[PDB]
């Protein structure tokens, strides 16, 4: 039984991971229909920044050699015309590099070996010209998607293992994966958006959380644990830059456990050494990125290391509130001082956009960039619909019950005022995970989209309802505990089956022909070295297919491109034609492609381009909006009023392409 | 100079309530913590309650939790212990001690350097009554002509203070008094034995005078050899 | 279950010293106490000395104070007595007595043969 | 929740002798231990704080020490005024716990107890019950024993014991045992015995009387 339990736990973890991979892959097939799409229609399926991330994978695989392709990526001069930029540490294209590296030798071996991994046949689209859709592993899109979905199918395994650790019985793991299965829609969105960066990084983040909980629970330490923690901290950092701010709310959770005497000395030293080494490697591999420093993840590492190493000097402290307050003051002061001693100090000037969109939520401070990000419906507060949906499946009531039980037990089994430094308080992993859930819940409530962190911790905490130590003990008896742990599971299936039904009975639309016709015109009637500017969503699609140099892309936060977006969107302002034409010529563009509904004013006011260009351009207020000129020029089919601009392309009054003289 | 003075003790029927005061002269209260400590008759020291008046923090011993309330007012520089539902095991001497404030504890409380003089509280459902005195002459079959001891036994008296003397205290050699013992019925019983000299015990009928101030009894009994 | 054997003996002389020992077989000594008694004509069953468990304090009789030293060894489970300035009024039999009470009440039952010594 | 345990529950020494009292803490209070002494009828007075730091104004012959969780109080030159009860305290937690206490008395030569038995007085026969007393005087050391039996009958829960403090002249002790029986039970067997076992008396001393 000591081994039949472990084998069963491992096997069930692998099985739940495989089931999750199959579920995501099926949902993706239902949503997009890659089965019967030509290799140029899947690219059009990849929307705004998913196209930017897949185009570099396509660049590397198509290049004559891996080294020359990666060299072209690191010395890229077409993503932002006018500069040579490094797109590897700027966009975090490490998944693309790894996948392309694995694909090139694999395809080369398959081709020579006579293996037919790609089989496809002509598919007739009807009115439009028939195309050829290919399937199989040898297809680039399926290699990319299989990699993404294989990595994202282990989130279920990590959640099952975390449920088993934080409750110490298989029924807890079942509760956690069943809470994940029934709230799959509200916990992840990889099935629609494979190429996004969080799809590659979150599996490693939650795997790191699992390994950290295992290390804390069993008082582990040594070099093996350092290797284990580093192997998950490095890839999560190379992928998704915002990984860093996750690993900062993890440190704030370890501190609050260490300060309560729930983590030994040697274990804490192992943890912090692993963080230091992983940061050093991640900073080295990202070409010495200066945004790595001046974040909250480096100062946090240093502050926690200092608090850990000045811990033995405070053994004689007996009054717990004073000890906790002193450590908290030291931690906060060191973090704030180091962050401001490099941002405002050595002259690194970390971007202040994350603080700029938080100060707009509560304040009236608008700015063009905040309205560009806040009105996205994805950086707004969490909608009440999400809360009602999560309460409908009984994931929030169950997590809330478990949280109350843990708090009551912790208060009734601890000495709150007086501390002994020679004894470890026990149940440190549970407190780590509860504090983690409370930092994930505040982030998810402020900026929607960050519920990918919130929901899996709700599941992990709900798994805490099967802890025999809490919510009873040896008095409950085995028969009664098991009888109430299948009743809960039966009531989770009752309210969770319909969720899976409504999630499997949804199918997506069959694209739109307007974009394909526009790209056909771009390919036929435009020279290969033309430079395009336009609204950010369309630029990444123009670059992915049509291979044209561009001047602005959807991943615009980094310096030197946060200023091109205002110039580009000045076309929708009330500036004179001469001003906009001079701006566009100076940037060196030839064509400007946009959509007629971009100039369509009501929706919610102060979330349309016309309203935005009245809050930061009061001097130009009262002038005829440039958009009216565009619409009249499109309608009348004459370049009369717009002096130096030509309406080079106008089909079915959706996409308009202006030519810069 | 700094000093602690306790008051408000006495006698209480079991299950009653009693409020006892600790007044500090010198150091200003609310700059320190003050504690109450119990000495039960014949036992060791036991800690009862603690109060830090600056921000009104109180702590209690698990035995007296829910029965005692410690409250200090800085106006008169005093602390009070209000103890209700007194049992029969709460009879003891209560001391008021001074220690450091809890907020500045930091490495633990400091030692109690200044103590009060102690106040006695007795919980007894029995009433007060005078004692009964009986004589005790030496056995004629033992120590005949040698060591002679004559005793006087006092029984069933209350409260504790009762003084026994021999012939107005003129006899002091070999006179031993025994501490009173509290038995089931609730009344004390003690004895006073004097090792009478030889020569027929001095052929003197000794007088035991027992004085009990609470009952104002001055019974004098006469003991003569059998 | 236990027995005690006393060494020593012989005819002592004035001005000499005595080095006696009593060994216990079948039982320990650290747990219990140990006492030393004298038996003499006219005045017998007279207490001499007592040691309790390890040396936490030894009690001597009024007439034997300053001339008796008592030590105990657990390894050999023995009690050694040293005597100096012998006087002619110490002619008696020494007994090494072991008590059966753990509270040191003086529950002595076994005496043994002791050691009989006379002066002059 | 934390218990302080003093080893030598009773220590007897004479002037000029080194004395050591030991306290053991179940937990690991670091150095928040203190040592007090109390003389009968008066409040305690702090002697040592922090297990090593002599309190101001006390004689410098007292010393404190700590090793692990074993704390030690040491008196080098014992003096007549150093005869009281010594208490050990911890202040590192909320329930402040003392020690069971140690009593230091005057060492002296063993003295043979003298025993006597007295029956109830004449007036005892009119109150409905009578009490027999066993008086023991001038015995050392502290520990003694007294037993009551009627015609070889065991007793339990009816004996009342009173012990006096060490005599200031000869540093001896006296004990008094009382056995009370009602008139209905007073008319039982007229022979009553009283047995005392003392460490200084190999054969228990028995005194018997007839009713
Ligand atoms: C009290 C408790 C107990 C807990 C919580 C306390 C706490 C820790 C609070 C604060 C949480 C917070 C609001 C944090 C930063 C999030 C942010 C404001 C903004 C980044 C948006 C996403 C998360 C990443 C975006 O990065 P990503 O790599 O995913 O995508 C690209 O982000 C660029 C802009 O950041 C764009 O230029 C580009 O268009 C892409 O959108």
């Amino acid at each position: 039984y000591s081994q039949t339990w472990l084998a069963s736990v491992v096997i069930i973890g692998l099985l739940v991971g495989y089931i999750n991979y199959q579920h995501v892959y099926t949902l993706f097939e239902n949503d997009k229909h890659f089965s019967h799409l030509a290799d140029f229609e899947r690219e059009m399926a990849y929307r705004t920044e998913m196209g930017l991330y897949y185009s570099y994978y396509k660049t590397i695989i198509n290049a004559p050699s891996f080294l020359e392709g990666v060299q072209e990526i690191t010395h890229d001069t077409v993503t932002e015309h006018g500069h040579e930029i490094n797109t590897l540490n700027r966009f975090n294209l490490y998944p693309e590099v790894i996948l392309a590296f694995l694909y090139r030798p694999f395809r080369a071996f398959a081709k020579s070996a006579n293996w037919q991994i790609e089989l496809c046949w002509q598919v007739n689209r009807g009115e439009l010209r028939p195309v050829e859709s290919c399937e199989g592993i040898g297809n680039p899109h399926y290699f990319y998607i299989t990699g993404v979905f294989i990595v994202a199918g282990t989130v279920a395994s990590s959640i099952f293992y975390l449920g088993v650790l934080v409750s110490d019985s298989i029924f807890g793991g079942f509760l956690s994966v069943l809470c994940f299965a029934f709230n799959h829609g509200e916990a992840t969105r990889v099935q629609w958006t494979p190429p996004l960066r969080e799809s590659f990084a979150f599996p490693f983040i939650i795997g790191h959380i699992a390994i950290l909980t295992f290390v804390i629970k069993y008082k582990k330490s040594g070099h093996s644990m350092i290797l284990l923690l580093t192997s998950m901290a490095v890839p999560a950092l190379l992928f998704w830059q915002f990984t860093q701010f996750a690993f900062f709310t993890q440190i704030c959770s370890i501190f609050l456990a260490f300060s309560l005497d729930l983590i030994p000395f040697s274990t804490a030293k192992t943890v912090i050494h692993s963080h230091i080494i992983s940061f050093l490697i991640g900073f080295l591999l990202l070409f010495g990125n200066e945004m790595m420093i001046t974040a909250l993840y480096f100062p946090s590492i240093l502050a926690l290391g200092m608090i850990i190493y000045i811990s033995p000097l405070l053994s004689n402290l007996k009054f717990r509130p004073a000890y906790v307050l002193f450590l908290a003051i030291i931690f906060a002061s060191i973090t704030l001082g180091l962050k401001i001693g490099l941002s405002k100090g050595l002259g690194i000037e970390d971007d202040a956009h994350i603080f700029d969109i938080l100060r707009s939520k509560f304040t009236s401070f608008a700015n063009f960039h905040t309205r560009l990000y806040t009105c996205s419906a994805e950086f707004d507060f969490i909608q009440y619909s999400t809360i009602e949906k999560l309460c409908g499946t009984l994931l929030i009531p169950l997590a809330l019950i478990s949280l109350v039980t843990f708090v009551f037990n912790f208060v009734k089994n601890t000495n709150l005022l007086w501390r002994n430094s020679e004894e470890i308080g026990e149940n440190g992993e549970i407190l780590y995970n509860v504090v983690q859930l409370c930092c994930s819940t505040v982030m998810a409530f402020l900026i929607m989209r960050l519920k990918l962190f919130m929901t899996p911790h709700l599941c992990i905490v709900a798994a805490l309802f099967a802890n025999s130590k809490l919510l009873g003990g040896d008095r409950i008896s085995k028969t009664i505990r098991v009888s109430a742990l299948v009743g809960v599971i039966a009531i989770l299936f009752y309210r969770g089956i319909p969720n899976i039904r409504q999630q499997l009975n949804v199918k997506g639309e069959y694209s739109n022909p307007d974009q394909e016709m526009l790209f056909d015109w771009i390919q036929h009637n435009t020279k290969q070295d033309a430079v395009f500017a336009g609204t950010m969503p369309v630029m990444a699609n123009v670059k992915l297919t049509t291979l044209r140099p561009i001047v602005n892309h959807p991943h615009y936060e980094h310096v030197g491109i946060r200023e091109r977006t205002l110039k580009v969107y000045s076309m929708f302002s009330k500036k004179p034609i001469a001003e906009v034409h001079k701006i566009m010529k100076e940037m060196g563009v030839n064509y400007f492609v946009f959509q007629l509904m971009n100039c369509s004013n009501e929706r919610r006011p102060e979330c349309v381009y016309r309203g935005m260009w009245d809050e930061e351009d009061p001097k130009n207020s009262g002038r005829t909006a440039l958009c009216d000129l565009w619409i009249l020029a499109a309608n009348s089919k004459d370049n009369s009023r717009i002096a130096p601009f030509k309406i080079v392309y106008n089909a079915n009054r959706n996409y308009i392409v202006l030519k810069i003289l | 100079e700094v000093q602690l003075v306790e008051s408000g003790g006495g006698l209480v029927q079991p299950g009653g309530s009693l409020r006892l005061s600790c007044a500090a002269s010198g150091f200003n209260i609310s700059s320190s913590s003050i504690h109450w400590v119990r000495q039960a008759p014949g036992k060791g020291l036991e800690w009862v309650a603690s109060i830090s008046s600056s921000y009104g923090y109180t702590s209690y011993a698990d035995s007296v939790k829910g029965r005692f309330t410690i409250s200090a007012d800085t106006s008169k520089n005093t602390a009070y212990l209000q103890m209700n539902s007194l049992r029969a095991e709460d009879t003891a001497v209560y001391y008021c001690a001074r220690s450091s404030s809890v907020y500045w504890s930091w490495w633990g409380y400091s030692a109690f350097d200044y103590w009060g003089q102690g106040t006695l509280v007795t919980v007894s459902s029995a009433s007060t009554k005078g004692p009964s005195v009986f004589p005790l002459a030496p056995s004629s079959k033992s120590t005949s002509g040698g060591t002679a001891a004559l005793g006087c036994l006092v029984k069933d008296y209350f409260p504790e203070p009762v003084t026994v003397s021999w012939n107005s205290g003129a006899l002091t050699s070999g006179v031993h008094t025994f501490p009173a013992v509290l038995q089931s019925s609730g009344l004390y019983s003690l004895s006073s034995v004097v090792t009478v000299p030889s020569s027929s015990l001095g052929t003197q009928t000794y007088i035991c005078n027992v004085n009990h101030k609470p009952s104002n009894t001055k019974v004098d009994k006469k003991v003569e050899p059998k | 279950q236990v027995q005690l054997q006393e060494s020593g003996g012989g005819l002592v002389q004035p001005g000499g010293s005595l080095r006696l020992s009593c060994a216990a077989s079948g039982r320990t000594i650290s747990r219990y106490a140990m006492s030393w008694f004298r038996q003499a004509p006219g005045k017998e069953r007279e207490f001499v000395a007592v040691a309790r468990r390890s040396g936490d304090g030894a009690f001597y009789a009024d007439s034997v104070q300053g001339r008796f030293t008592v030590s105990r060894d657990d390894a050999k489970n023995t009690v050694y007595l040293q005597m100096n300035s012998l006087k002619p009024e110490d002619t008696a039999v020494y007994y090494c007595a072991i008590d059966s009470d753990t509270f040191y009440s003086g529950s002595y039952d076994y005496w043994g043969q002791g050691t009989q010594v006379t002066v002059s | 929740d934390i218990q302080m345990t003093q080893s030598p529950s009773s220590l007897s020494a004479s002037v000029g002798d080194r004395v050591t009292i030991t306290c053991r803490a179940s937990q690991s209070v670091s150095s928040a231990v203190a040592w007090y002494q109390q003389k009968p009828g008066k409040a305690p007075k702090l002697l040592i704080y922090s297990a090593s730091s002599l309190y101001s104004g006390v004689p410098s012959r007292f010393s404190g020490s700590r090793s692990g969780t074993d704390f030690t109080l040491t008196i080098s030159s014992l003096q007549p005024e150093d005869f009281a009860t010594y208490y050990c305290q911890q202040g590192a937690s909320e329930p402040i716990t003392f020690g069971q206490g140690t009593k230091v008395e005057i060492k002296r030569t063993v003295a043979a107890p003298s025993v006597f038995i007295f029956p109830p007085s004449d007036s005892q026969l009119k109150s409905g019950t009578a009490s027999v007393v066993c008086l023991l005087n001038n015995f050392y050391p502290r520990e003694a024993k007294v037993q009551w039996k009627v015609d070889n009958a065991l007793q339990s829960g009816n004996s009342q014991e009173s012990v006096t403090e060490q005599d200031s002249k000869d540093s001896t002790y006296s004990l008094s045992s009382t056995l009370t029986l009602s008139k209905a039970d007073y008319e039982k067997h007229k022979v009553y015995a009283c047995e005392v076992t003392h460490q200084g008396l190999s054969s228990p001393v028995t005194k018997s009387f007839n009713r």
